[PDB]
């Protein structure tokens, strides 16, 4: 029931992309587990599952690059892609498959029955920045204040923002990315609360950059001036 | 690496019925056992459909799978709102351990009403201005069809460098979300009365304004 990724957001060119993918909730060792990827905008793209058959390089991109491994101690599925290029650069999915000849004439059998949030890869030579993180002030509205956080300047994504440690979510709204020609990123998180609770609530935006240990808490109040 | 042939787009109004179709050779497609898949944004991938025909656990009856020779089909009937999404069809090939797939639909649901953009601007923070920094936020949420374009004003005059706009994107409402950066100097923002973000949407332009004497 559960397919949790894991490894780095970010590796350069010519390095090898080692993916991990921790499975609860099933006998792993009575399951298959694929790696899947897709580009942005582009189909989806099958690596591999810890159960091959026939024997053919189906891919000559992918030929003898991609190695999938199963640590039944560890609940683990590995994924190895070696060599990797700019063209790598994908969301790497896991997930729990049925793989079954069927035939008398043999019918192959393949679908994917359980699909994980997927962990976003990027390729690139670039080094990780973490980003300046300010607060976007409540202003002077049918009773409710925007107030925010702006995420300046990282690379590479992505980043999560919670807001007073994941206790507000009602009227949170965290917007994707922009990329500017730099080559950074820059996001923005507003919440909406009622202009009441400005003098009774503490409001603190949590951002958390994984690719470079960043971890900022900023609290955002109104200012006067 | 191979992939299925699939309609870029297709379009279908609420309460109605759309087809999406999938197509591939007899090693592939006319093996059977193709299955259907919905990438909605934010979400993971939702397996509907396997075995040609068989819907998945959870899956209304209203999301049907067909097959003819090399084509397959994906019937949904009675659109609404949340159908909108990009649909990938899949297949083995040659072998049970390889898996080739489409280049996804992306399905388009008519007879939706138009939403207005909702626009929040925030001025630079103090902070960043200490930081010899500028940035102006344009936040721009829930509007439907997915389109927008931004422009910026100082003053009443037209601003054009330093703008980064980000693509539309689905928010978990079935509506569109956007947001604009304006990169100024400190002494650019206060130099000036005031700033302004403009969003037109379906030929109605919204906007909000900003201005340095406020506090941030």
């Amino acid at each position: 029931v559960q397919l949790q990724e894991s490894g780095p957001s970010l590796v350069k060119p010519s390095q090898t992309l080692s993916l991990t993918c921790t499975t609860s909730g099933f006998s792993l060792s009575d399951k298959g587990i694929a790696w899947v990827r897709q580009a942005p905008g582009k189909a989806l793209e099958w690596l591999g599952s810890t159960d091959t058959t026939g024997s053919t390089n189906y891919n000559p991109g992918l030929k003898s690059r991609v190695i999938v491994t199963k640590d039944n101690s560890k609940s683990q599925v590995s994924l190895s892609l070696s060599s990797v290029t700019i063209a790598d650069s994908a969301t790497y999915y896991c997930t729990a498959v049925v793989q079954e000849t069927r035939k008398s004439t043999d019918r192959y059998e393949l679908h994917v029955d359980a699909w994980g949030q997927g962990l976003l890869v990027t390729v690139s030579s670039a080094s990780t920045k973490g980003p300046s993180v300010f607060p976007l002030a409540p202003s002077s509205s049918g009773g409710t204040a925007a107030l925010g956080c702006l995420v300046k300047d990282y690379f590479p994504e992505p980043v999560t923002v919670s807001w007073n440690s994941g206790a507000l979510t009602s009227g949170v709204h965290t917007f994707p990315a922009v990329l500017q020609s730099s080559g950074l990123y820059s996001l923005s998180s507003v919440v909406t609360v009622p202009s009441s609770s400005l003098g009774t609530q503490t409001y603190i935006c949590n951002v958390n950059h994984k690719p470079s240990n960043t971890k900022v808490d900023k609290k955002v109040e109104p200012k006067s001036c | 690496q191979a992939v299925l042939n699939q309609p870029s787009s297709v379009s279908g109004s609420l309460g109605q019925r759309v087809s999406i179709t999938c197509s591939g050779s007899s090693s592939n497609v006319g093996n059977g056992y193709v299955s259907w898949y919905q990438l909605i944004p934010g979400s993971a991938p939702r397996t509907l459909i396997y075995g040609d025909t068989s819907r998945a656990s959870g899956v209304p009856d209203r999301f049907s799978g067909s097959r003819s020779g090399n084509t397959a089909t994906l019937t949904i009937s009675s659109l609404q709102a949340e159908d909108e999404a990009d649909y990938f069809c899949a297949s083995a090939e040659d072998s049970s351990s390889n898996a080739v797939f489409g280049s996804g639909t992306t399905l388009t649901v008519l007879g939706q009403p138009k939403a207005a953009p909702s626009v929040t601007l925030f001025p630079p923070s103090s902070e960043e201005l200490q930081a010899n920094k500028a940035t102006l936020v344009c936040l721009i949420s829930d509007f439907y069809p997915g389109a927008v374009t931004v422009a910026w004003k100082a003053d009443s005059s037209p601003v054009k460098a330093g703008v980064e706009t980000t693509t539309p994107s689905k928010q978990s409402n079935n509506k569109y979300a956007a947001s604009s950066y304006l990169s100024l100097t400190p002494e650019q923002w206060k130099s000036h009365r005031s700033y302004s973000c403009q969003v037109t949407h379906e030929g109605s332009t919204v906007e909000k304004t900003v201005a340095p004497t406020e506090c941030s």
